[PDB]
């Protein structure tokens, strides 16, 4: 029932970005890195549905050609 | 300059006895609620 203390914000923060590690599958924050959050492992929750947050593909990306398509 | 004073400070507790338990129980929720947003201003103002 204790809200997180400033310095644990900070570490939490400061874990989410550690290189050595996959990265988080949310956004802690929006700061000046908003789009590196965003962006950043965009491509392999398409072949692993079931770690995305309600199986649903309209949430993923896929690459496709618009010619090839058809 | 001949300055004398006194104070009586008498425990907290002795409030709410004259109020309801309902009005007893909301304020005892709102408390803990400005309790928890004070402990987060506290401790950012601290570090920062």
């Amino acid at each position: 029932e204790q809200f997180l203390n400033a310095q644990d914000i900070d570490h939490f923060l400061s874990m989410c970005q550690n290189p050595m590690q996959k990265p988080v599958p949310f956004v802690p924050v929006l700061d000046r890195r908003f789009e590196i959050f965003f962006k950043k492992d965009s491509l392999w929750q398409s072949e692993h549905l079931e770690a995305v947050v309600d199986q649903d593909v309209q949430r993923t990306c896929i690459l496709h050609g618009p010619v090839a398509a058809q | 300059g001949q300055k004398g004073g006194q104070a009586i400070v008498v425990h907290p507790d002795y409030l709410y006895g004259a109020i309801t338990e309902d009005r007893y129980n909301e304020y005892v929720a709102k408390v803990s609620a400005r309790e928890k947003s004070a402990y987060k201003f506290f401790h950012n103002g601290m570090i920062y």
